[PDB]
RNA sequence: GCUAAACCUAGCCCCAAACCCACUCCACCUUACUACCAGACAACCUUAGCCAAACCAUUUACCCAAAUAAAGUAUAGGCGAUA
RNA sequence: GCUACCUAAGAACAGCUAAAAGAGCACACCCGUCUAUGUAGCAAAAUAGUGGGAAGAUUUAUAGGUAGAGGCGACAAACCUA
RNA sequence: CCUCCGCAUAAGCCUGCGUCAGAUUAAAACACUGAACUGACAAUUAACAGCCCAAUAUCUACAAUCAACCAACAAGUCAUUAUUACCCUCACUGUCAACCCAACACAGGCAUGCUCAUAAGGAAAGGUUAAAAAAAGUAAAAGGAACUCGGCAAAUCUUACCCC
């Protein structure tokens, strides 16, 4: 219902609700995939109930009576996110031995640079696909004199930090 | 900006306090009190 | 989900299903008066009007009649001190008109708070403020400013 | 008569004239995003 | 919670997420940077709730217990003994109530304190042979121990009760996973019962 | 700032005088 | 002249750009002749949502729990973990032969089913 | 006004400092080594003027000569046009022709 | 005595050494930053001129092998500026 | 995206006299004859009045095209972002 | 007292006189507190409008102008059929304002619909005095272009001739 945007009434203005221990990796990992699934479920909740929390104190102008439940539900969805990630890219790297599960190619654009160019599920051939033979994966070299000033430009900056690093170094070499 | 003048001051005070008693900006001016104590001079 | 890449329907493909949902969203108190059936919702861009209906009837089992959504377009006015634009996001709300006839009415969180518990941090120093406050306010315009200290 | 008002805003001209497509269609205007990226600049087109 | 600071941001004996660091330094300020010594995290001996002694200052040869560690400038903040006075409630028309304030203190005016004595002792950080790494004075020679103190959480895990929405420690524990060759959306398919029959077909990614 | 401490110093012997001639001691 | 450092969104065009831009909401269905918006069912994430009644998983942990050292999952540990004391014990019966690898878990296409892993077919 | 209103941090020298004790050092080792190296060996800085004096221009060329393949494209650019000018200065401008 | 004044250190420069960079998820050549459809077009080419020759009309150093020396020599050239 | 010319597909033109009309009076609308003010001005060309046209070789919104050794021009050496 | 305005749509712009607090300060051409503002909070809800269509052949002589007589030229702004394929449905986006182009809270510029003086919308005078010179008007004895390069301007309504 309805409610489950809010906590229990009775915390209603009580500037403090003390509870912790968002959930660690490690124990997460400890469980099923089907726990996994309710416990998102749950946190996803109490993570909706936080944030109307939050909008309704920015609202009334009154601070959040505990502002860190809501990180330590973050950080345990992240949690649990992770935990199934991993389950799901072993898997994956036991089946087809591939990382990446969006498959993508290196490629060179219009403007010389090296990319990483990720695959976009189409229904046609890419031989007869009219709007993708319009991108151009290619140099067409008067981009190169642009690559080489790019390069100089990296280099210079690169000098910059290292002749600084040097200088701070020195300074503090002689006071101390 | 290798060695660039620092006194300026004291050439500027060396010329303006032969210009005290004058009347008007050439007492405290440079630009005109240069001229008017050469002339007084 | 949100962030993510949709499988591509084919016709009499299999029906997409999402598992672990990516969409947050926040119940807000209405800004202006609306019908007692009506529930208004702070939801992400992505999220659509089947989506938070599906959304509601899943996850919380709440009847839902009618949904209408809107983008709210934040300001772009604020200058930061080196005169560049800060942007407030712009977001997207909703009105959800319930199903049975039920209505809702926005609670009332923050009253009302009675406690007096003992406190040593801040408490404390707070009798410490509340005593010399109330022993050191006894001056007198009769002195004409000498100090009331000396017993002579 | 008056001629301060040169500039009569259109989306569809302006996009149309100085927009990323445009510039990408042409060798020199693939340069001109060129010149852009290496100056450093916000907004490379409109 | 996530807050970056400028590269030559000031440490200022308040937190930078705090109302007066704040004001003090606004996104605005440039100011010289305070250049500090440079020490590792391997050789920083005096940690928050051991007893140091003060070698100089306007008291000399006055024990004390560290309050707080500023590790971003060398700062040591010694428990009401380098002490300055200030007032706190402050009105336009009446101020008062005078405290004592402390300034903080640098790495080379503290020196560490073994039990045995009380007296001034430097430490060596020398590995055990056990596994552990603690520290070792060097005029006698005794194992100067980490002092206890209260952790960050602001709790005390003996006199704490699960609440209402905390999972308790057993059904936290429990193991209830088996590794498979099965991915989540399988097992919550099978789980839930969910049947679908009609199968996805060739798409072209590229 | 500018290198040098001539002038400097110069400055402060000046400054020092005005004070003197400001506030003569007894 | 025209802003270039705000972000291009739907409200800033003419009526033809307005309508075309959207705002990254994903298509549930098609135009047809009438302009009529024919929605398909398949198009619609379904929303799995299991059941919570028995479920003794609060959304916070006890601090009297404790710690332990982590150690993410990696493809040994599950394969090890998994179908090691299968191949294992069939190995000692005798029983192993490494043509066919099927019923130990693996499969040699990823066609034939419906989540398959590489492509990445489900949602999330 | 232009004048410091304090005297600048006083600046200390160490006079025996190891460079400058040293300083000085295994010169005159060719007049006393059996002129296996010469003095001019022991100079250290840009490839271009190691052993060398020159003018303006005719360092600006040997610069261009010696390094200016291995050179970032602005900076030869400005190389380039620095040697034209100095051309242009130092063989049709000036008194004394 | 107001306005003011003053301040070191952010950083930068020139060398040396060393060959240097870039996919967390999502989006981005169409009106870039846009989840999803049937003509498949496609780049390769001697710079010129200012300026100098006291005008200008042939001509007028500038190109990518460590140095140095041969040597500003042989040569070229309205045989002249110069090369 | 001004302006010159053009292409596509649009829109506007009261009332009276209607001779039938690149006809007449006359609004909206387009232009700018003469005067006065203004001249760091409301305005880097305006204001007030007075005027020429106003069913046409008219005015005008939208998108597109032609560019500098050029474009466009009912040739003013006109216009092509003051 | 004014209204030659206004209300919508298009285009443009993008939160830009809604609430609360600071108003000690800060822009208000001065002020109260709100158009030349600071921070927080809040709002524009689709039916209106955008966003369309399965092929392969085939069809499409007769303007509009109340379209009826009549009358034209510059000769025009709107249409299918045959066979195959096809039984799921209401998504997404715009929706605010005292607003745009002119460096400005600029006597300028700005498409269409609607009433053409309003039921919209607005205020020429900070206060005083009653000099000159200046600007815009009003009235003027007798005369009536004697003015002036010229009937410029103003007021009255105007005949005849010439050049191009
Ligand atoms: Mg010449
Ligand atoms: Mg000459
Ligand atoms: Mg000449
Ligand atoms: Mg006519
Ligand atoms: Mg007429
Ligand atoms: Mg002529
Ligand atoms: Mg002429
Ligand atoms: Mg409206
Ligand atoms: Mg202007
Ligand atoms: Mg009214
Ligand atoms: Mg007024
Ligand atoms: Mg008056
Ligand atoms: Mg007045
Ligand atoms: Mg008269
Ligand atoms: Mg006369
Ligand atoms: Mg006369
Ligand atoms: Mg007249």
């Amino acid at each position: 219902g309805l409610e489950e945007f809010f906590d229990d009434p009775k915390n209603w203005g009580q500037e403090k609700v003390k509870s912790g221990a968002a959930w660690t990796c490690q124990q997460l990992r400890n469980k099923s995939n089907e726990d996994l699934h309710k416990l998102w479920y749950v946190l996803l909740k109490e993570r909706n109930m936080l944030l109307t929390l939050e909008q309704e104190a920015k609202r009334q102008r009154l601070p959040m009576p505990s502002p860190e439940r809501l990180d330590k539900v973050v950080d345990s969805m992240d949690a649990l996110d992770k935990v199934v990630q991993e389950r799901e890219d072993a898997l994956r790297l036991l089946q087809t031995g591939q990382e990446r599960a969006r498959p993508g190619a290196w490629r060179r654009d219009i403007f010389g640079r090296i990319i990483w160019h990720k695959f976009k599920q189409w229904v046609i051939p890419w031989h007869l696909n009219k709007r993708y033979n319009r991108k151009r994966f290619f140099a067409l070299p008067y981009v190169d004199h642009f690559l080489r000033l790019e390069r100089e430009k990296r280099a210079r900056i690169k000098a910059r930090k290292e002749n600084l690093e040097r200088k701070k170094a020195k300074i503090l070499l002689k006071k101390f | 900006l290798r060695n660039r003048v620092t006194d300026r001051y004291f050439r500027i005070q060396e010329v303006l306090k032969h210009a005290r008693h004058f009347r008007g900006r050439k007492n405290r001016c440079y630009r005109l009190a240069v001229r008017t104590v050469i002339r007084a001079f | 989900a949100r962030n993510v890449v949709y499988p591509l329907y084919r016709l009499g493909g299999p029906q997409l299903r999402v598992f672990r949902t990516n969409f947050f969203i926040q119940l807000v108190r209405p800004g202006v008066a609306q019908p007692e059936d009506t529930v208004q919702f702070r939801i992400p861009m992505e999220m659509t009007r089947v989506d938070l209906r599906n959304y509601l009837e899943g996850i919380y089992n709440v009847p839902v009649a009618a949904v209408r959504t809107r983008v709210q377009h934040g300001s772009n006015k604020r200058r930061d001190h080196r005169n560049v634009r800060i942007k407030k996001p712009d977001y997207k709300v909703a009105y959800v008109q319930l199903a049975h006839g039920q209505t809702f009415t926005f609670p009332d969180l923050f009253p009302e708070k009675d406690e007096s518990p003992e406190g040593s941090a801040a408490d404390d120093l707070y009798s410490m403020l509340e005593e010399e406050r109330q022993q050191r306010q006894s001056s007198d315009p009769r002195r004409g400013g000498v100090p009331s200290w000396f017993g002579l | 008569k008056a001629r301060g008002n040169e500039y009569q805003p259109s989306n569809i001209k302006r996009k149309n004239k100085h927009g990323w497509v445009r510039r990408l269609s042409t060798p020199a205007g693939v340069q001109v995003i060129l010149r852009r990226m290496l100056k450093g600049r916000k907004s490379l087109s409109h | 919670s996530k807050v970056t600071l400028p590269p030559h941001y000031r440490y200022g004996m308040s937190p930078p997420g705090s109302v007066a660091d704040k004001r003090k330094n606004p996104p605005w300020i440039r100011r010289r940077p305070v250049v500090v010594e440079p020490i590792s995290d391997e050789d920083w001996y005096l940690f928050c709730g051991d007893t140091v002694e003060i070698l100089e200052g306007k008291d000399a040869g006055k024990q004390g217990k560290v309050v707080q560690v500023i590790r971003q400038r060398n700062w040591v903040v010694v428990g009401g003994l380098n002490t300055h006075y200030r007032y706190i409630g402050k009105t336009m028309d009446y101020r008062g109530t005078m405290i004592p304030s402390e300034a903080p203190l640098l790495h080379r005016q503290v020196k560490l304190v073994d039990p045995m004595d009380r007296k001034p002792t430097e430490i060596e950080w020398r590995f055990t042979e056990a596994g552990e790494r603690v520290r070792v004075s060097t005029r006698s020679g005794r194992i100067i121990p980490k002092p206890e103190f209260p952790r960050a959480d602001g709790i005390v895990p003996e006199t704490w009760i699960d609440g209402p929405k905390d999972t308790s420690v057993e059904d936290a524990l429990e193991r209830t996973y088996v590794p498979c060759l099965k991915t989540l959306q399988e097992e919550v398919m099978e789980a839930m019962g969910i049947k679908e029959t009609r199968k996805y077909k060739k798409v072209y990614w590229y | 700032v500018k290198k040098g401490f001539r002038a400097a110093f110069r400055f402060q012997k000046e400054l020092e005088r005005q004070r003197l001639l400001r506030c003569p001691p007894p | 002249g025209a802003d270039r450092m705000s972000k291009w969104t739907s409200k800033r065009g003419p009526r033809s750009f307005r309508g075309r831009k959207g705002r990254g909401a994903k298509g549930i269905g098609f135009l047809t002749s009438g302009w009529r918006f024919v929605q398909i069912k398949e198009m619609v994430p379904e929303f799995v949502v299991p059941d919570l009644t028995g479920f003794k998983l609060k959304p916070y942990v006890s601090y009297l729990a404790p710690e332990s050292e982590e150690t993410p999952l990696t493809a040994a540990q599950l394969f090890s973990e998994a179908v090691a004391p299968a191949i294992e014990k069939d190995f000692k019966d005798g029983t192993f032969d490494p043509d066919n690898l099927e019923k130990y878990g693996f499969e040699p296409t990823q066609e034939g089913k419906l989540f398959q892993l590489y492509p990445r077919n489900f949602l999330r | 006004i232009g004048i410091r209103l304090t005297l600048p941090p006083p600046k200390v020298v160490d006079r025996w400092n190891e460079k400058r004790a040293m300083f000085g050092v295994y010169d005159n080792i060719g007049i006393l080594g059996n002129f296996e190296k010469h003095p001019k060996e022991l100079i250290r800085g840009p490839i271009w003027l190691r052993g060398w004096k020159g003018n303006e221009l005719q360092r600006c060329i040997r610069k261009r000569k010696m390094v200016g393949s291995r050179m970032f494209a602005d900076d030869l650019h400005n190389l380039n046009k620095r040697i034209r000018y100095l051309y242009k200065h130092f063989n049709r401008h000036g008194k004394f022709r």
